[PDB]
């Protein structure tokens, strides 16, 4: 989508504004903040096309400023716009979950010990829902370390830096072990 | 589930079993008890209902294991309704039965009548590292060394006739 | 001047009060103390900044020491408020106090015990210690071996 | 003054010559020669030297025989042919340090500048460094004992300039160079334990004996600092060094990965050729 | 600013504990991972060559 | 009665006390370093024996 | 004590020198002022750490301990040397 500068109105396949509307999803979700600052924030393209609709600008600013208050309020419009699309239909389940886990990972990136009050005030949602949410994001989500409710306050550890950076090669190491077992399997026959 | 391997065989073979094997993580006794026997054909044609009559009551053990992977504080109402089992005694009893297995980690404490747990799943990182990855290093080095033997002997089998 | 030279011992300034007082009293030597104090503001500024300079100085002296003198208790022994101590810290930030370890719970300060990189601190320490041990064990051993030859 | 000195093998080989030209005397006592070098530079450098007859007495130990004329003649001619080297000090082949050595060195202390004393062994059964450089200086004693000549140990190294390395390497054809690898390192890692073992065993026994069983106050005071050095390591529990062990073992893991990967790369050509060459040779055989 | 990663640090709410840490051996794991990934292609291609020369 | 003479534990004020739980002291790291050194020797053997 | 938990406390010092807990800071300050002791305690909770010190005149129990620790160290180094070199000489040489 970096070629959007030279792109013009096309009546053959898709309109320019429709193309922007389609790529804004992958650009906002699949790309993290450094990628945004490197590409779209530094670029004047989004600055020019934000005047098209007030919605997109708010969606970008709310996510960049990490405000879920207006985000969850306008989330309904995003959901309704997400579905009822030709090629974008089957993926409507994936983008939501991806954006949620990306937002959670982003918020838990700079935060370690989080109280329930400030969280409930930030997201503007009940604690019982984020309870089962995070509970599922532990096993099925696989984002950060174990969370304990004993103190009635969210507290993580996340030793994913020091030993884990060296433990990133243990998977490819085991796969390489199986692969040299394959190499030993080719031997003599 | 099946990820890297793509073939039009294992898919069709796992099709009837897919719904239930996906229903394992959910852990609903009442409905799935009837659901299994409903459309069940092949896995009950395996005969003598062994691993399935084990699985039926293994659902609650994998479920309480999911509870062990879950938070510490146990509600008398909420999680009791979520697990579809409500009672003071059998809760802590089955939990203790999950503790004695040794497959998990929990700290049994009684103060106000509620049972908490430390439930730390944290790995061996920065905790007794040497004794931790010792056997891993030894074994992997043994495999890589017999792999060195594997890059040793066959070239000799090449150079035997020349 | 001897106390301001090196290895300053912690002591009360109340004993120095009458010393400076009689220093103002006697006109035999260093007489124009009143001329030094001739300006009402300048004298107070110089005095306060002197006390500040030495109360920073002794801290800079004990800074090299890892002994952990527990300045929280030191403030009790010196009978002073912690506010002006925080002001002394406000002087310490431009005095380059940037290397240190503090606590949120207690007021215990640590001027040492860093992250301790394995290839730097303990490495250098083990280097110097082991090397010095080896060469010293190498010297007086054979030196004695030469000394016992004088008996024959 | 002098931090370290440089001793060339040529003088010790001249001592080998001293053990050569003996011709079965039946005396073979200590022989004092004259060492030559450069005292100009801070670091001492030994090039070559000559030999002077030295005899002593059986009973009386105060008997020492030197020659002024022969010394002035030899040093004179040596200075005539080479002006880049002058007199420095002397050395003896005696394994033990005699009391008369202060009187022997006193001569060169008068006529010449301060001399360095070197002690070696008559039989090269010593695994340790055969050459010990001892500077002669007057130091103030703490106990209050009268001021006398004291021999202080000075570190030394055995090396050659240019051609001597070639000569030695050619005459030997046995010894090997550094040669970074498995055997060269593991040999050291093996024998070094014995290098410390025989030395320590030869030392601490005579030490333990002479301390309690002996006299002639050699100033044991430094040995309290010895024992102090022995007490500098009060059985560390390694608890603080655990992270260091973790980093070292991590580096070990890096070595494992590197070894496995590189060997996996090397195995390519072998596990290709072993097939493709054999099948082609076999199919083209008949 | 922590999310911008201009410095090393992490915030806190309830406890208010400020922790500062850094990871010096950056060039190690990167080059190691690159070596592993690159060698994987070598071994895989080797498997392709053997599978071609055999079956 | 039986479990008192079986388990051989202490009884407090109408409560069951448990001891010897995670009170085990780790090693001095000296011995595993030695066995690791032996493993290094074995590595020297396996890497170079036939040579 | 050269070994067996070198770590100590100000209790023994205050008991022997019959001084309060307030003056021990100035006491160790003077101790560090003289320069005969390099001791620096990194402790948070109440503790006393000790360091290198000079034997000076003499000690009998430290002589016994000297010959003891030395004999033990020697026989340990010897045992390890022989143990390693046993297989090392055979499988490597």
């Amino acid at each position: 989508f970096l070629d959007t500068v030279s792109t013009f109105t096309s009546y053959e396949l898709m309109d320019y504004k429709t193309f922007v509307t389609y790529t804004v999803y992958v650009s906002m979700i699949a790309l993290e903040r450094p990628d945004l600052r490197e590409k779209v924030i530094k670029g004047a393209e989004i600055l020019e096309v934000l005047h098209s609709l007030p919605a997109v600008r708010q969606y970008l600013f709310s996510l960049y400023e990490c405000r879920y208050s207006v985000f969850f309020q306008s989330l309904a419009v995003v959901e309704q716009e997400m579905k009822k699309d030709w090629l974008f239909a089957p993926h409507y389940r994936y983008y939501v979950r991806e954006m949620r886990i990306h937002a959670y990972s982003q918020l838990l990136e700079s935060y370690r010990s989080l109280t329930l009050g400030y969280m409930a005030e930030a997201f503007g949602v009940g604690v019982e829902f984020i309870d089962q949410e995070l509970s599922r994001f532990i096993a099925a989500g696989r984002l950060h370390c174990k969370i304990d409710k004993v103190n009635e306050i969210v507290e993580t550890n996340r030793p994913d830096s020091k030993n884990w950076q060296y433990q990133e090669t243990i998977k490819k190491g085991d796969l390489l072990l199986n692969r040299v077992q394959k190499l030993s399997r080719v031997i003599n026959m | 589930d099946r990820l890297q391997f793509r073939q039009p065989s294992l898919k069709r073979s796992l099709m009837p079993y897919f719904l239930l094997t996906q229903a394992v993580r959910t852990g609903n006794l009442a409905k799935f008890n009837q659901v299994l026997d409903q459309f069940g054909e092949k896995f009950q044609a395996d005969g003598t209902y062994t691993l399935i009559i084990r699985l039926r009551h293994n659902v609650i053990k994998t479920g309480v294991r999911m509870i062990s992977l879950s938070y510490s504080r146990i509600s008398l109402a909420d999680i009791a309704q979520k697990l579809q089992l409500d009672s003071p005694e059998d809760a802590e009893f089955i939990v203790a039965k999950a503790i004695r297995d040794g497959v998990i980690e929990a700290s049994i404490n009684h103060e106000k009548g509620y049972v908490q747990s430390k439930e730390m799943i944290d790995i061996y990182s920065t905790r007794e590292p040497q004794l931790a990855f010792h056997q891993r290093i030894s074994f992997c080095l043994d495999i890589h060394n017999m792999s060195v033997k594997a890059m040793r002997f066959p070239p000799k089998s090449y150079n035997k006739d020349l | 001047l001897l106390k301001l030279f090196t290895t300053m011992e912690l002591m009360r300034w109340s004993t120095l009060v009458e010393d400076y007082g009689m220093e103002l009293r006697k006109g035999s030597l260093e007489s124009p103390a009143t001329d030094v104090f001739g300006s009402t503001e300048e004298g107070e500024k110089r005095w306060k900044d002197l006390k500040n300079r030495v109360v920073e100085h002794n801290i800079r002296i004990m800074a090299k020491y890892y002994t952990r003198i527990t300045m929280k208790r030191m403030a009790q022994l010196l009978d002073l408020s912690v506010d002006e101590s925080e002001a002394f810290l406000s002087n310490l930030v431009v005095n380059k106090t940037i290397f240190a370890k503090v606590d949120r719970l207690a007021g215990i300060i640590n001027f040492q015990r860093p992250k301790d990189p394995n290839n730097l601190l303990n490495d250098w320490s083990q280097k110097l210690n082991s090397l010095m041990s080896l060469v010293n064990k190498t010297t007086h051993l054979i030196a004695k071996e030469e000394m016992i030859h004088n008996l024959q | 003054a002098v931090q370290k000195v440089v001793v060339h093998p040529l003088v010790l080989l001249s001592v080998v010559d001293h053990f050569n030209r003996i011709g079965k005397v039946g005396n073979q006592k200590r022989v004092v020669g004259v060492l030559l070098g450069s005292w100009q530079k801070k670091v001492l450098d030994v090039s070559n030297s000559f030999a002077v007859p030295f005899d002593e007495d059986d009973k009386d130990d105060s008997v020492w025989f030197l020659d002024h004329d022969y010394l002035e003649n030899m040093y004179g001619m040596f200075k005539k042919v080479n002006a880049r080297e002058r007199i420095v000090g002397w050395y003896h082949t005696g394994p033990k340090l005699h009391k008369n050595d202060i009187a022997i060195n006193e001569l060169m202390k008068r006529y010449c500048p301060n001399s360095v004393l070197v002690i070696i062994d008559v039989k090269p059964k010593d695994l340790g460094l055969p050459t010990e450089a001892y500077i002669s200086v007057e130091e103030v004693h703490d106990d209050g004992t009268p001021t006398s000549k004291t021999f202080e140990h000075v570190t030394s190294e055995i090396g050659a300039e240019e051609a001597e390395e070639v000569g030695v390497e050619h005459l030997l054809r046995d010894i090997k160079d550094t040669t970074v690898g498995t055997l060269s390192q593991r040999i050291t890692n093996q024998v070094h334990g014995l290098k410390g073992l025989n030395s320590k065993l030869l030392d601490i026994r005579s030490y333990l004996e002479k301390v309690a069983t002996g006299k002639l106050p050699i100033n044991h005071q430094i040995i309290y600092q010895l024992q102090d050095v022995f007490n500098l390591l009060p059985d560390v529990s390694l608890q603080e060094f655990v992270k260091a062990f973790y980093l070292k073992t991590n580096d070990q893991m890096v070595v494992v990965y590197l070894a496995s990967l590189i060997r996996s790369v090397v195995a390519l050509h072998n596990l290709i050729n072993n097939k493709i060459a054999n099948r082609d040779a076999e199919k083209k055989e008949g | 600013m922590i999310l911008d990663k201009k410095f090393h640090g992490i915030l806190d709410q309830g406890e208010g504990v400020l922790i500062i840490f850094d990871e010096p051996p950056v060039d190690k794991t990167y080059e190691a991972a690159l070596e592993t990934i690159q060698n994987m292609s070598k071994v895989v291609d080797s498997l392709y060559n053997k599978a071609k020369k055999l079956t | 009665t039986d479990y008192a003479k079986k388990r051989g534990w202490v009884l407090g004020p109408n409560n069951y006390y448990s001891f010897a739980s995670q009170q085990q002291k780790p090693e001095d790291t000296t011995i595993p370093s030695t066995e690791l050194a032996k493993q290094v020797i074995e590595y020297a053997r396996q890497l170079e024996m036939i040579v | 004590r050269p070994a067996n938990h070198r770590q100590l406390t100000f209790e023994e010092i205050a008991k022997s020198a019959k001084i309060t807990v307030n003056e021990v800071e100035l006491l160790v300050m003077k101790a560090l002022s003289v320069g005969l002791v390099k001791g620096s305690i990194d402790e948070v909770d109440k503790r006393v750490h000790m360091t290198w010190v000079q034997p000076r005149v003499l000690d009998l129990q430290q002589i016994k301990g000297m010959k003891d620790r030395l004999e033990f160290w020697c026989t340990d180094v010897k045992s390890m040397e022989m143990l390693v070199e046993h297989q090392a000489h055979d499988i490597l040489t």
